[PDB]
C-alpha cells in the first residue's frame, strides 16, 4: 500500500508516469527512440 | 552458481541464459540480493537502478523504471523492465530542474488523486538525481 | 538420334541449371540470401560460371576491344561443359570465365589474378 | 463480344495485374521488419508466461 493506492489507481497507472519521466530526462540523440515506442495510436470505441 | 539471469526490455534483451553470481533489484517494498538460490519471491518495482555485477571484473549499472523480479523454485531468475536504459544516455542537468517544478504543482493540486498523480511523479525523478 | 548422346546429356543439363537459378533469383531478390540451403548455393555459384562462359570475344572486333578473336572447335565446347556442371572447375573465381576461348585457357587467366 | 467489348475488358486486367503486383512488394518489406522486431519480443513474452508453468 502507498499513496498510489487508497486513493483509487493502478500499477498501469503508476507505471505510466515513472516510465515518461525517463524519457524526459534522455538528450536530443535518443530521443527518438522514446518517439518509437511512443503507444498512444489505440482508439476507444465504446456502444454507449 | 548454476544460476540463470534473464534481462529483457520490449524491444531490446541484455542478458539470455547468462547468469552471474548477484543481482541487485530495487523492490517496491524495500530491497534484495539475488545469492544465486535466494528464496523465491514474486516482486514488483520502484525507479531504481540494477547494478548486475558480472564475473568479468567488474558490474554492469543498468536504471530500470518499472518491470517485474520473478525469482522461481530452481536456480533461475526472469527480470523484465518496460524501460531499462543504461547511465551515459541520460542527462543529468534536465533531470535537476524536472524536480522543483513538480514540487511547485504539488501545492497547487486541488483534487486528492490529482495530487497523488504528482507525489508519485516526484519520486521517480528523486531516484533520478542520486543514482547520478 | 541426329546429334548424338554426348552432345545431348550436356546440353541437357545446362538449360536445366539455367532456369533453377532464374527461379532461385527471386527469393534472393524479395526475401533474402541464406535463407536458402547449402546444395543450392552451389547452383546459385555455377550458374553465373555457366553464363559467362558462353561469352566469347569475335575475331571481327580485334581493332576496339582488343583482346584475341577465338574460334572454338566443336569438340572443345562439349568437353568445357561436361566439367563445369560436375563441380570439376568450381573453386576458381568468376572472372576467369569471362572472354575466354576454350577451357584450356580459363585456368591460364586465374593465375592473373592478384 | 465485338472488338470495343474485348479490348475494354482487357485493359482492366492489366491494372489489377499491376496493383497487385506493387501490393505485394509493399507487403513483403513489412514482413521482413515484423520478423526481426519478433525475437526480442519473444523471450520477453516467454519470459513473462513463464511463472504459471512452473505452477
Amino acid at each position: 500500500v502507498a499513496y498510489w493506492r487508497q486513493a483509487g489507481l493502478s500499477y498501469i497507472r503508476y507505471s505510466q508516469i515513472c516510465a515518461k519521466a525517463v524519457r524526459d530526462a534522455l538528450k536530443a540523440e535518443f530521443k527518438a527512440n522514446a518517439e518509437k515506442t511512443s503507444g498512444s495510436n489505440v482508439k476507444i470505441v465504446k456502444v454507449k | 552458481g548454476q544460476m540463470s539471469f534473464t534481462f529483457a526490455s520490449p524491444t531490446q534483451v541484455f542478458f539470455n541464459g547468462a547468469n552471474v553470481r548477484q543481482v541487485d533489484v530495487p523492490t517496491q517494498t524495500g530491497a534484495f540480493g539475488i545469492l544465486a538460490s535466494h528464496v523465491p519471491t514474486l516482486q514488483v518495482l520502484r525507479p531504481g537502478l540494477v547494478v548486475v555485477h558480472a564475473e568479468d571484473g567488474t558490474t554492469s549499472k543498468y536504471f530500470v523504471s518499472s518491470g517485474s523480479v520473478t525469482v522461481n523454485a530452481d536456480s533461475s531468475v526472469q527480470l523484465l523492465a518496460e524501460e531499462a536504459v543504461t547511465l551515459d544516455m541520460l542527462d543529468p542537468g534536465v533531470a535537476k530542474a524536472n524536480l522543483e517544478k513538480a514540487q511547485s504543482e504539488l501545492l497547487g493540486a486541488a483534487d486528492e488523486a490529482s495530487r497523488a498523480e504528482i507525489q508519485i511523479r516526484i519520486e521517480a525523478n528523486e531516484a533520478l538525481v542520486k543514482a547520478l | 538420334n541426329i546429334v548424338g548422346s554426348e552432345h545431348y546429356d550436356v546440353a541437357r543439363g545446362v538449360q536445366k541449371i539455367l532456369q533453377d537459378y532464374k527461379s532461385l533469383q527471386d527469393i534472393i531478390a524479395i526475401l533474402g540470401m541464406d535463407e536458402l540451403s547449402e546444395e543450392d548455393k552451389l547452383t546459385v555459384s555455377r550458374a553465373r560460371k555457366i553464363q559467362r562462359f558462353l561469352s566469347q570475344p569475335f575475331q571481327v572486333a580485334e581493332v576496339f576491344t582488343g583482346h584475341l578473336g577465338k574460334l572454338v572447335p566443336l569438340k572443345e565446347t562439349i568437353k568445357g561443359f561436361q566439367q563445369i556442371l560436375a563441380g570439376e572447375y568450381d573453386h576458381l573465381p568468376e572472372q576467369a570465365f569471362y572472354m575466354v576461348g576454350p577451357i584450356e585457357e580459363a585456368v591460364a587467366k586465374a593465375d592473373k589474378l592478384a | 463480344a465485338t472488338l470495343k467489348d474485348i479490348t475494354r475488358r482487357l485493359k482492366s486486367i492489366k491494372n489489377i495485374q499491376k496493383i497487385t503486383k506493387s501490393m505485394k512488394m509493399v507487403a513483403a518489406a513489412k514482413y521482413a521488419r515484423a520478423e526481426r522486431d519478433l525475437k526480442p519480443a519473444r523471450v520477453y513474452g516467454i519470459g513473462s508466461l513463464a511463472l504459471y508453468e512452473k505452477a
